[PDB]
RNA sequence: GCGAAGAACCUUACCAGGUCUUGACAUCCUUUGACCACUCUGGAGACAGAGCUUUCCCGGGACAAAGUGACAGGUGGUGCAUGGUUGUCGUCAGCUCGUGUCGUGAGAUGUUGGGUUAAGUCCCGCAACGAGCGCAACCCUUGAUUUUAGUUGCCAGCAUUUAGUUGGGCACUCUAAAGUGACUGCCGGUGCAAGCCGGAGGAAGGUGGGGAUGACGUCAAAUCAUCAUGCCCCUUAUGACCUGGGCUACACACGUGCUACAAUGGAUGGUACAAAGGGUCGCGAAGCCGCGAGGUGGAGCCAAUCCCAUAAAACCAUUCUCAGUUCGGAUUGUAGGCUGCAACUCGCCUACAUGAAGCCGGAAUCGCUAGUAAUCGUGGAUCAGCAUGCCACGGUGAAUACGU
C-alpha cells in the first residue's frame, strides 16, 4: 500500500539503492512492483564565456535528474520497518509515501 | 587558442564532482554554506597541505572528509584541532558537523600540492628555472605517466611579463580516458603576481 | 489481425492487418475525413500497389505525433511492416522498390550565434 | 493610479495646498513631488516644482487640472542644431 | 562542385495524372513551402484547359513544352575568347528546367486575374508558338546562331 | 563604490520593488541566476572544478 | 563624398586635428573620375613615450584599403599613412588593368 | 540587437540641491551592556524631538552604543607592469625534440621523393633511428533491435462511462538501465601495398547525420568595470547618505532587424494534426461578468496525475474585383485595463475614430548543399511590469552544382 520515490543527480549511484530496496523488501516477504523509469528532467544553462566582450561565443552546461518508483502492494510491518531503518548514501532523495 | 579546463571535461564522465548532495527549494542555501565552508576550512590548514574537501549532506548534517598528505599536523595532539574545527564549524554552520580525514600516500601526485610548493618556492625569491624542473624530478621519479609545468607573469624580476614551461613523460589533453590532474596557483612576490599552472598525467 | 509499427519524423503510427474488404479507418475516424485532400492518400496505398493486394486487408491504425504529412509516411511504414508480417514471402518486392527503409531525416539542432540550423547573420565589406 | 481606485497624491503636498486655503495667498508652494497629479483644490494657488535643478513656477489654472506637475516643468533644455 | 559531379535527387510521380514533369513544376510554383496552393493552381488548370479545348491536358501540356525547350545557348567563359559568349548545347536534363523556369517566370506576369488561370493560358500560347517564353526560346536561339564562330 | 553597495543590497529597503540582486561571491549586478544565486562568471569558473552538484557541461 | 569617422583613444579629438585629417584623405579622390561615397574610418593612439599610431580604413566599391602606421609625430604618422593608401591604390589600379 | 539573461524609483557608477566625518563596510581597546524595534510631531527624504520597553544569551559568546584610537574607503589612473578569462588565423594541418650525421659558421636531414586520403592519416623509398603536442579513436545525441520494468504511461482482445472513464491487461507505442549492431567485414575488378571502383546482406556503407573537443604561436588584440594584485593618486573627500533629473535629447550620418507594398490575397463563419519546456513567497482551471485588454471565483498540483495550453500556417465554404483600394499600418484625439508607494520626462495592452510613406527598391552587397534555404507558430533565462533581441522546439518544405 506504499510508493517509494527515488531521484538523483547519477543513475549509477541510484539504481544500485533502488534495487537494495527491493531486495531488502522482497526478502522479508513483501508483494513488490520493481522499479518503473520515469522520465528524467533535463535543463540547460547558456553562459556567456568571456568576460566583456563577444556575444558569439558562448558554453552551454546541463543539469539532468532521474527518477524510479516503487510499489508495495501487501506490507507486513517487518518490511516497513527495515525499509525505515535502512539507509541509503547521500546522493539520492527518497520520498516513502 | 583557449583551453577548456581539464577538470571540467571529465567531470561526470571519469572523474566526479566534490559536493554530493541533492537538494531542491534550498538548493542555493547548501551551496553558498558549502563554500564559506570551503574557504574556511582552505584559509587556516596552508601549512597542512590540504588537496581534497568532500562535503557530504543527509538530514540537517554535514559529512566532510578532507584529504591531506601529512594527516598528522591536522589531528592535534590526541585529536585538539579536529574537535576545535568541529566545535567551530558547528557555530558556523548551525548545524551538526562531522569531519574524517583520509591520508594520501605519494603526495607527488597530487597537482594542488606540487602547484603550492612551486608557489612557496616561488615566493623565497628561488629561480623558477630551477624550481619547476625540480617539482618535475620528484613527481617523475614518484611513479608518474606525465607531467607539465608553465610559470607565468613578472619572471624574475622583469618589465615584461612573460611565460616558461617545462613537460615531459606525456599528457594527452585531448583523450577522455585520461584521468588527468590540473591545478593553478598564486605566487606573490614584491614584483607583483605569478601564475603557476602544473598539470599531471597518472597511470591505469 | 496482424501488427506493425510505422515511425517518421516525430510521429508514430501502430497499424494492424486484418483479412477483408479495404475500408481505411484512422483514429476512429474515416480515411477521407482524417486526411481530406486527395493526394495525401496515395502514399498510404503504394505498399498495397507494388504488390496488386489493393483489396485483401483492411487496415485499423491508431497514430500520433507530427502534422499530417508525416504521419502519413509514419502509417506508410507501418503498413508494409504489417505487411511482411503476415506473410514473409514479400520481402524482395518492396525492398527492392526501398519501401522498407525508416526516413533517417529528422529536424536538425539550432546553434548559438547562427539564426536557425545553418543560417548565419548578414555581414558587410562596404 | 490610472485605475479606478482613486487619484494620486502625495499626502506631504496635499497638506500643504489644503492649509493654504486662507484668503493670504501668499505661500508659493515649493516642491519636488512632480508625480503629483492636479485636484481642483489647487486652483488659484502658485506652486514651484523642481525640474532637476531649480523651482520653476506654476500658476494652477482652470484647465489645467487632471494632469501632473511635472508636465509643466520641463527638464531638458533644448534650442537647436 | 569542386571534388566531383553530385547524384539528383528523383522526383516522385504525381498522382492523378501519373507523370514526373508535373511533380517538377509544382515543385516550381511553390511558394515558402506552400504545397497545397500551387497543386490546387496547377490542377485547375489543367482541368479548365480540357474545359475550354477539348483535348487531354497532358497532350497540351507536352506540345506546349516542346516549343520551350532550347537547344543552344550562349555561355560566357573562356576557350574561343575570354567571355566571348560560346554557345553551347544544353545537356538532355537542362532543357526541362530551362522550361518549367520560362514557363512560370512569365505565367507570374500575364496578369489579367488570378493565376489559376494566367498559367493556363499561356500553356495554350506555346501549343502553337506564340505568348512570351516562346519568344524567350527563339530570341536565345538568334543569339546562339550570332555567335557561329566562336564554338 | 563598491562595498558599500553590497551593504546597501543586503539591508531592507523602502519598499519592496527597490530590492534587486547580486551574485554572492563578487558582487554583480547584471546577469545574476537565481537557482544557483552567482554570476555568469562565479559559474562558469566554479562548475569546472566540479563544486555545483549535478551540473556538468552539455554536448546534447 | 567622403564621410569620416574619427575615434580618439587616450586623448581628445581636436578641430585642426580632423582638418588635417580631412584634407590629407580627401587628397585620395584624385585617383578616380567618380569621387565614391564610402565611409573613411580611422583611429588615433598615443602611448606614454610620446609615440603616436594611426589606422585607416577605406571600403572602396571592390578595393579595401587598410593602413596603420606608427611613428613620433602624429602628424607625420597621418602624411605615412597616406602615402600607404595611395600605394594600395596603385598596386590595385595596375592589377586589374593588366587582367584587362 | 556588443558588457546589458531585460535603465520609471532601486540598478546608477553621471548632474542639481540638502547633508556626515575612525565613517555605509571589517580586526582591534574602555565600559553600559541587548541595542534594536515600534508610535507620534517636523521635513522632499536623509534625518531631529519625545514616549514604550531592552526579558541580551549562556565570567565566555552574538550584536550594539558611547566617546576611543591604530584604520578603513575609491566602478580614481596605467590591460604597455601583471595573474585569471576570451576572440582570431582555424578544427587549418601543422609545431618541435633526444641521439646520430653533413657544414669553418648561422644552419641542414628526420618533416624531402611516389601513390593515397578529410588529415606529416598509411605504406613504400631514403643518413637516419625514435619520441612529444595536434589529426583519428575513448564522450553526448538521432536513426534499428533483445532482456528485465509496467505507474501517474498505453487500451488489441472484456463489459460500462461525458469520453482510458470504472473494474480489468502489460499485447502494441512509451519511459530508461544493461547489451547487440557498422568493422572495407564479405564478394568482383584493379594495385604490389596502402588504398580505389562496383555489388551483396542491413534500419544504417565507407570518419552514417549533429555536437563537445580549438597544437607551437601572431595581433604589446579585449577586460585594472566580474575578481585579485605592483606602483601612483584623493582622504573633512576622488569616501558616505537622501530627494529630483540623466543614460530615452535630435538639423543629420552608418550597422543589425520587424512590418508591408496585395488576389499563391484581404475579411467573415466551420474545423484537424505537434515537439521541447516552466510551476509552492508558484502555476493557477470550471462557473459568472465585460464587445475587449481583463475582473470575481477557487478545483487540482511538490507533478508521465493538475495548470500554463482547445498551436498557427494548412483544409472546406461565402464575399470582395485590380483601385494607393475591403492592401498597408504609421501618426494622432477620446475612454479604459494590469503591475508597482509611484506610469509627466519614461511601461505593456485594449475599444472607437483618424488614416501617412509605400505599387518590389540605383551602384553595390549577404546567407544557404536536404529535413538545409524559405515560411508558420511554441517554450525558456533576465523579470513586480516591459523584447521585433538571445537561447531552444517542432509543422509544411524546395531549386541547383556541367566545372576550377
Ligand atoms: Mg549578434
Ligand atoms: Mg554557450
Ligand atoms: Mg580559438
Ligand atoms: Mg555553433
Ligand atoms: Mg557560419
Ligand atoms: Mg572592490
Ligand atoms: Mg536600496
Ligand atoms: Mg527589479
Ligand atoms: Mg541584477
Ligand atoms: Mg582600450
Ligand atoms: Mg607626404
Ligand atoms: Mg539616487
Ligand atoms: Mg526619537
Ligand atoms: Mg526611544
Ligand atoms: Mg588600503
Ligand atoms: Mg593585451
Ligand atoms: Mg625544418
Ligand atoms: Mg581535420
Ligand atoms: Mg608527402
Ligand atoms: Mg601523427
Ligand atoms: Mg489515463
Ligand atoms: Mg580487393
Ligand atoms: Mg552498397
Ligand atoms: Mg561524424
Ligand atoms: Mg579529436
Ligand atoms: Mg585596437
Ligand atoms: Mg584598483
Ligand atoms: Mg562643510
Ligand atoms: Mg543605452
Ligand atoms: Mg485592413
Ligand atoms: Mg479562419
Ligand atoms: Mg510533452
Ligand atoms: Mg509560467
Ligand atoms: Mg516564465
Ligand atoms: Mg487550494
Ligand atoms: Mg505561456
Ligand atoms: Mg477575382
Ligand atoms: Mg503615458
Ligand atoms: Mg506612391
Ligand atoms: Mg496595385
Ligand atoms: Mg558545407
Ligand atoms: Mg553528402
Ligand atoms: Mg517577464
Ligand atoms: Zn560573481
Amino acid at each position: 500500500k506504499i510508493r517509494i520515490r527515488l531521484k538523483a543527480y547519477d543513475h549509477r549511484i541510484l539504481d544500485q539503492s533502488a534495487e537494495k530496496i527491493v531486495e531488502t523488501a522482497k526478502r522479508s516477504g513483501a508483494s513488490v512492483s520493481g522499479p518503473i523509469p520515469l522520465p528524467t528532467e533535463k535543463s540547460i544553462y547558456t553562459v556567456l564565456r568571456a568576460v566583456h566582450k563577444y556575444k558569439d561565443s558562448r558554453e552551454q552546461f546541463e543539469m539532468r535528474t532521474h527518477k524510479r518508483l516503487i510499489d508495495i502492494v501487501n506490507p507486513t510491518p517487518q518490511t516497513v520497518d527495515s525499509l525505515m531503518r535502512l539507509d541509503l548514501p547521500s546522493g539520492v532523495d527518497i520520498e516513502i509515501k | 587558442g583557449q583551453k577548456v579546463h581539464p577538470i571540467g571535461m571529465r567531470i561526470g564522465v571519469i572523474r566526479d564532482w566534490d559536493s554530493k548532495w541533492y537538494a531542491e527549494k534550498d538548493y542555493a542555501d547548501f551551496l553558498h554554506e558549502d563554500l564559506r565552508i570551503r574557504d574556511y576550512v582552505a584559509k587556516r590548514l596552508s601549512d597542512a597541505s590540504v588537496s581534497r574537501v568532500e562535503i557530504e549532506r543527509a538530514a540537517n548534517r554535514v559529512n566532510i572528509t578532507i584529504h591531506t598528505a601529512k594527516p598528522g599536523m591536522v589531528i592535534g595532539k590526541g585529536g585538539s584541532e579536529v574537535e576545535a574545527l568541529r566545535k567551530n564549524l558547528n557555530e558556523l554552520t548551525q548545524k551538526r558537523v562531522h569531519i574524517n580525514i583520509v591520508e594520501i600516500k605519494r603526495a607527488d601526485l597530487d597537482a594542488k600540492l606540487v602547484a603550492e610548493n612551486i608557489a612557496r618556492q616561488l615566493e623565497g625569491r628561488v629561480s623558477f628555472r630551477r624550481a619547476q624542473k625540480q617539482a618535475i624530478q620528484r613527481t617523475m621519479r614518484a611513479g608518474a605517466k606525465g607531467i607539465k609545468t608553465q610559470v607565468s607573469g613578472r619572471l624574475g624580476g622583469a618589465d615584461i611579463a612573460r611565460a616558461e614551461h617545462y613537460s615531459e613523460g606525456t599528457v594527452p589533453l585531448h583523450t577522455l580516458r585520461a584521468d588527468i590532474d590540473y591545478a593553478w596557483e598564486e605566487a606573490d612576490t614584491t614584483y607583483g603576481k605569478l601564475g603557476v599552472k602544473v598539470w599531471i598525467y597518472r597511470g591505469e | 489481425q496482424y501488427y506493425g509499427t510505422g515511425r517518421r519524423k516525430s510521429s508514430v503510427a501502430r497499424v494492424r492487418l486484418v483479412p477483408g474488404d479495404g475500408k481505411i479507418v484512422i483514429n476512429n475516424r474515416d480515411w477521407e475525413d482524417y486526411i481530406p485532400f486527395a493526394a495525401l492518400r496515395e502514399v498510404i496505398k503504394q505498399p498495397l500497389v507494388a504488390t496488386e493486394t489493393l483489396g485483401n486487408y483492411d487496415v485499423l491504425v491508431n497514430v500520433h505525433g507530427g502534422g499530417y504529412t508525416g504521419q502519413a509516411g509514419a502509417i506508410r511504414h507501418g503498413v508494409a511492416r504489417a505487411l511482411l508480417q503476415v506473410a514473409p514471402e514479400y520481402r524482395p518486392a518492396l525492398k527492392s522498390a526501398g519501401l522498407l527503409t525508416r526516413d533517417p531525416r529528422m529536424k536538425e539542432r539550432k546553434k548559438y550565434g547562427l539564426k536557425g540550423a545553418r543560417r548565419a547573420p548578414q555581414f558587410s565589406k562596404r | 493610479r490610472s485605475l479606478k481606485k482613486g487619484p494620486f497624491v502625495d499626502d506631504h503636498l496635499m497638506k500643504k495646498v489644503e492649509a493654504a486655503a486662507e484668503s493670504e495667498k501668499k505661500q508659493v508652494i515649493k516642491t519636488w513631488s512632480r508625480r503629483s497629479t492636479i485636484f481642483p483644490t489647487f486652483v488659484g494657488q502658485t506652486i514651484a516644482v523642481y525640474d532637476g535643478r531649480k523651482h520653476v513656477p506654476v500658476y494652477v489654472q482652470e484647465d489645467m487640472v487632471g494632469h501632473k506637475l511635472g508636465e509643466f516643468a520641463p527638464t531638458r533644455t533644448y534650442r537647436g542644431h | 562542385p569542386r571534388k566531383g559531379p553530385v547524384a539528383k535527387r528523383d522526383v516522385l510521380p504525381d498522382p492523378i495524372y501519373n507523370s514526373k514533369l508535373v511533380t517538377r513544376l509544382i515543385n516550381k510554383m511553390m511558394v515558402d513551402g506552400k504545397r497545397g496552393k500551387s497543386q490546387a493552381i496547377l490542377y485547375s488548370a489543367f482541368d479548365i484547359i480540357a474545359q475550354e479545348t477539348g483535348k487531354d491536358p497532358m497532350e497540351v501540356f507536352e506540345q506546349a513544352m516542346k516549343n520551350i525547350m532550347p537547344l543552344l545557348e550562349v555561355k560566357a567563359r573562356r576557350v574561343g575568347g575570354a567571355n566571348y559568349q560560346v554557345p553551347i548545347e544544353v545537356r538532355a536534363d537542362r532543357r526541362s528546367t530551362l522550361g518549367l523556369r520560362w514557363l512560370v517566370n512569365y505565367a507570374r506576369l500575364r496578369g489579367e486575374k488570378t493565376m489559376e488561370v494566367r498559367v493556363a493560358r499561356e500553356i495554350m500560347d506555346a501549343a502553337n508558338n506564340t505568348g512570351a517564353s516562346v519568344k524567350k526560346r527563339e530570341d536565345t536561339h538568334k543569339m546562339a546562331d550570332a555567335n557561329r564562330a566562336f564554338a | 563604490a563598491k562595498k558599500s553597495m553590497i551593504a546597501k543590497q543586503k539591508r531592507t529597503p523602502k519598499y519592496a520593488v527597490q530590492a534587486y540582486t547580486r551574485c554572492e561571491r563578487c558582487g554583480r549586478p547584471h546577469s545574476v541566476i537565481r537557482k544557483f544565486k552567482l554570476c555568469r562568471i562565479c559559474f562558469r569558473e566554479l562548475a569546472y572544478k566540479g563544486q555545483i552538484p549535478g551540473v556538468k557541461k552539455a554536448s546534447w | 563624398m567622403l564621410k569620416y569617422n574619427i575615434r580618439g583613444e587616450n586623448i581628445e579629438v581636436t578641430e585642426p586635428i580632423r582638418d588635417y585629417v580631412e584634407k590629407k584623405i580627401d587628397k585620395l579622390e584624385r585617383y578616380f573620375t567618380e569621387t565614391p561615397d564610402a565611409n573613411v574610418h580611422v583611429n588615433l593612439k598615443v602611448y606614454s613615450d610620446k609615440n603616436a599610431k594611426v589606422e585607416v580604413t577605406i571600403p572602396l566599391p571592390n578595393l579595401v584599403l587598410r593602413a596603420e602606421e606608427t611613428s613620433g609625430d602624429l602628424y607625420a604618422s597621418i602624411d605615412l599613412i597616406v602615402d600607404k593608401l595611395e600605394r594600395q591604390i596603385r598596386k590595385h589600379k595596375t592589377k586589374v588593368n593588366r587582367k584587362f
